[PDB]
C-alpha cells in the first residue's frame, strides 16, 4: 500500500508508530498521512513535488499571521520524493444543525469575522503579498477553460445560462487587497465543542490560497451555511453593501462549474455529474 | 472533493 | 482568587465554560488561565497590562520560527500589538504532557528525544542570527551580574547561613562568564515546559510553553536547564548531536546549571508560588 511504500520515511518522521494504524486521506494533489498530532504531505505527480518547496514556505507565512485561530504549521521538510510535515489542527467541523441555536450563531459568526479580518489585514502586508501568489484574470482564464472543456458537455440552454454567469465575472474588479483561502468549506473549518459554545480551533486546506477578493471566502461560507448565516457574518463584519453582495453572488455561481471543471480533468464522474446538474 | 472552490 | 475575580471576562472569552474547572499558573506579570484548547493571560497590575502589546508581538515572532514544533500562538487581532494596554491576551494551548526522566533509560528513546531537542535549539540558535528576531526580542546586558544581585537581595533573606555560603560559590563564576547574545533563549526550558505526544510510538515533541523570560542571550542557558532536569549523560548526547560539546560551551553550561535551581526560586519568589519556591530553595533552607 501507500503506508508500506513510505515506511522508511514514516519510521523517521513518526518513530515507533505502526504505519498500518495510520489513515491516509488521498486528496487531489497530495497524499496526507494522518498521524495523531500531525500530517505528512506527499506529492502524487512530479509537478506537485516541484511546487512543494514554495507551498511549505507559504504555510510558514500563514503560521505567522494573527487570524485568531490555528493553522497547519510546518514541522519538517526534505526528500527521500519530497515531503512536508504539517501540524494537525484539532477539533471537528460544524454542521448547520448547530446554527439553529441563536447564541451559537452569534459566536460562530463573530469568530468567522475575526478570521476574515485577519486575512484581510494580512493582505496589506508586503511580506505576505510577495510570499503568496496573485494571478491576474483568474476568472477570464477560468471562463476560457469552462468554454473549452464544459460547453461540449452542456446543453444548449445550459450554455446560455452558463455564459450569463461567465459574463458576470468580467463585471467584477480584479481585487487583490485581502488573503483568500479560496475553498473555505465547512469541513475545512474545525471547532471545539463539548467544553462550552463552539470555539474556532483552526482552518486547514490552503492549497487554493492567494491574494484576491474576500468575497470568494464569504461566498464559500454562504454556500456551506446559507443566506441567514452569511447575512449575520456580513452585518457583524460590516460587509453588507450592494457591491459586496454582487461580488459574492457572482462568484457563488461559478462554484458548480468549478466542481465540474476540476472533475472533468481528473475523471471524477460523480462530481462532474453533480456540478453539471443544472447545466444539462 | 465540491460547491464551496471545491 | 483569580477565577472568581475575572469571572465576567472569562465568561466572554470562554462562552458557557464553567470557571470552576479551569487551572491557573502564576506568572511574574501575568496570570495565565488554562482552558482546554487555549490560555488567557491576565495582568496583575496596569504595568503588566502595558507589556502585553509587546508580548503579543513576541509570540507572533516565535510562531514564525522553524523550531520543528508548536508554540503558543496569539489569538488576538494584529492591531492589539500597537495598543498601549491590553486587559487580556489569549494564546493557543500546546497539546501533550511533560516527559519523565526514567523514560530516557531506554537508549533509543534518548536518541530520538535528544534529536528533537537539537532541532528546537538549532532553530532558536539560527533564529537569533536573524536581525528582525533580534529587533523583536529583548536583549539585556550584564544579566548574570544583575541576576546574582537579585538573588542576594531577594533569596538570601529566605536562606540559612549555610545556604548563603553555597549560593556565593555558585554566583561567584557568573561575573567571569562572557555576556553572549547569539541565540533565542527560552530562559526556563525545564521538563515541564517541554510537552510531548507519546500516545503512538516513541515520544514526539509537540511544542514548548512559558516564554515569559524569552530573550536574545546565551544558548547555554537552555542546555543548562536540560542538564538540570535530565542530567549528565543525556546532555552530552544533546551536545554531541547538536555539535556544542566544545570545552568553552560545556564550561558555560556547568556554571549556569549550578545557578538554575536559584533561577527557579527567584522566579517563584516574584510570582508568589510557595510550593515552587520551597522546591527551588530545597538545600538552601
Ligand atoms: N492540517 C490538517 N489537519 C488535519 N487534516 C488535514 C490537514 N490538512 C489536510 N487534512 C486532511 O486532508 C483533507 C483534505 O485534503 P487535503 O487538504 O490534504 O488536499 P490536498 O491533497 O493537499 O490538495 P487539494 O486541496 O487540492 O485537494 C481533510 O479533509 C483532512 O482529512
Amino acid at each position: 500500500g501507500i503506508l508500506q511504500a513510505n515506511r522508511v520515511l514514516l519510521s523517521r518522521l513518526l518513530p515507533g508508530v505502526e504505519p498500518e494504524g495510520l489513515t491516509v486521506r488521498h486528496g487531489q494533489f497530495h497524499q496526507v498521512v494522518i498521524a495523531s498530532d500531525r500530517v505528512v504531505c506527499l506529492p502524487r505527480t512530479a509537478a506537485a513535488a516541484a511546487r512543494l518547496p514554495r507551498r511549505a514556505a507559504v504555510m510558514r507565512v500563514l503560521a505567522g499571521l494573527d487570524l485568531g485561530c490555528r493553522t497547519p504549521r510546518p514541522l519538517c521538510e526534505g526528500s527521500a520524493l519530497p515531503f512536508l510535515v504539517l501540524s494537525r489542527v484539532p477539533g471537528a467541523p460544524l454542521e448547520a444543525d448547530a446554527l439553529e441555536d441563536s447564541k451559537v450563531a452569534e459566536v460562530v459568526a463573530a469568530q468567522y469575522v475575526t478570521l476574515l479580518s485577519g486575512l484581510a489585514s494580512a493582505g496589506a502586508d508586503e511580506k505576505v503579498r510577495a510570499a503568496l501568489p496573485a494571478p491576474q484574470g483568474r476568472w477570464r482564464q477560468f471562463a476560457a477553460d469552462v468554454r473549452a472543456e464544459l460547453f461540449p458537455l452542456m446543453s444548449d440552454g445550459g450554455c446560455r445560462q452558463a455564459e450569463r454567469e461567465l459574463a458576470a465575472l468580467d463585471s467584477l474588479p480584479d481585487i487583490t487587497e485581502a488573503v483568500v483561502h479560496g475553498n473555505l468549506g465547512a469541513e475545512n473549518v474545525l471547532w471545539v465543542r463539548d467544553d462550552g459554545l463552539p470555539r474556532l480551533s483552526g482552518v486547514i486546506d490552503w492549497d487554493e490560497v492567494s491574494i484576491g477578493d474576500p468575497a470568494e471566502d464569504l461566498a464559500a461560507i454562504g454556500a456551506g451555511y446559507g443566506k441567514d448565516f452569511l447575512d449575520q457574518v456580513l452585518t457583524l463584519g460590516g460587509w453588507s453593501d450592494r457591491r459586496m453582495a454582487t461580488r459574492i453572488a457572482t462568484i457563488r455561481a461559478t462554484f458548480a462549474l468549478q466542481q465540474a471543471l476540476s472533475a472533468c480533468r481528473d475523471g471524477d464522474e460523480e462530481e462532474l455529474a453533480d456540478g453539471l446538474t443544472g447545466y444539462r | 472533493k465540491a460547491x464551496r472552490a471545491s
